[PDB]
């Protein structure tokens, strides 16, 4: 039997599925530690690896990329879980090794791959506290090319009025994604700052793990794929909408939660956004 | 040596697949990759190479190739 993780219901993705919209033909790059494409609850259509010591993108020694992939597009069937956009085409763009670490140049190579292979959506459930000119340039280019880029805001919590939002989420072109629990409360680890754009479920998020298993993790990284999948749903229903239009709808129709320093525009509502 | 990203000025030289390589390669630097969409290159550099590069009319910046982590 299939379970529907609470976060998937929380952003109102099932309403889109009932309308007949599930992310079909929308190409989503998972720029992460790889995706174990042997998982029976996942379909992976392609990808590439820029991690020098781990050149097969369909192997994931961290589990992070597989878990993110399942929140985005775990298959709608009789097993495991359900992703936000279960018919989306997933691409394994491996830029982190099995420890979940990656050089910025590898990440850039992964983003450039996404550009060159006409991805519709990029998910980056990763960041660091350091900025990079090359990184900004590449993310800005992906966005000016028409690609939706969702980035984890970071898990550095709050520090008085100083922004703890990491990179590349800090840059204006990306959609920075914070984390809320099932009560719509900000998780205390979720980074804060005026760069925050939206929140999504990021506490106790059940999804796919390598080896055909399932498990829950917490993080703005688990929150991010909710937003990448939301984008996939919206574009499967509005295939002419640009990335800026997708973003504007996700933010303008978000459920207000409070002070935008801690919550951005609030919790995404994919049902409202895709009206 | 360290892991760096070397960026180039829009047209004030070096972009070209070869003068880019050349630019870094002839300061001790070593190139692992030339970015397709970014006017930059991932390279390995000693301290001398950094100083020379930063001061090249073709170079806009010399930044450390930082290490991110799963968020
Ligand atoms: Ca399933
Ligand atoms: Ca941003």
């Amino acid at each position: 039997a299939q379970s529907v993780p609470y976060g998937i219901s929380q952003i109102k993705a099932p309403a889109l599925h009932s309308q007949g919209y599930t992310g079909s033909n929308v190409k989503v790059a998972v720029i992460d530690s790889g995706i174990d494409s042997s998982h029976p609850d996942l379909n992976v259509r392609g990808g590439a690896s820029f991690v020098p010591s781990e050149t097969n993108p369909y192997q994931d020694g961290s589990s992070h990329g597989t878990h993110v992939a399942g929140t985005i597009a775990a298959l709608n069937n009789s097993i495991g879980v359900l992703g936000v956009s279960p018919s989306a085409s997933l691409y394994a763009v491996k830029v982190l090794d099995s420890t979940g670490s990656g050089q910025y140049s590898w990440i850039i190579n992964g983003i450039e791959w996404a550009i060159s292979n006409n991805m519709d959506v990029i998910n980056m459930s990763l960041g660091g506290p350091t900025g990079s000119t090359a990184l900004k340039t590449v993310v800005d280019k992906a966005v000016s090319s028409g690609i939706v880029v969702a980035a984890a805001a970071g898990n550095e919590g709050s520090s008085g009025s100083t922004s703890t939002v990491g990179y590349p989420a800090k840059y204006p072109s990306t959609i920075a994604v914070g984390a809320v629990n099932s009560s719509n409360q900000r998780a205390s680890f979720s980074s804060a700052g005026s760069e925050l754009d939206v929140m999504a479920p990021g506490v106790s998020i059940q999804s796919t793990l390598p080896g055909g298993t399932y498990g829950a993790y917490n993080g703005t990284c688990m929150a991010t794929p909710h937003v990448a999948g939301a984008a996939a749903l919206i574009l499967s229903k509005h295939p002419t909408w640009t990335n800026a239009q997708v973003r504007d709808r996700l933010e303008s129709t978000a459920t207000y939660l409070g002070n935008s320093f801690y919550y951005g525009k609030g919790l995404i509502n994919v049902q409202a956004a895709a009206q | 040596e360290k892991k760096y990203i070397v960026g180039f000025k829009q047209t004030m030289s070096a972009m070209s697949s070869a003068k880019k390589k050349d630019v870094i390669s002839q300061k001790g630097g070593k190139v692992e990759k030339q970015f397709k969409y970014v006017n930059a290159a991932a390279a390995t550099l000693d301290e001398k190479a950094v100083k020379e590069l930063k001061k090249d009319p073709s170079v806009a910046y010399v930044e450390e190739d930082h290490i991110a982590h799963e968020y």
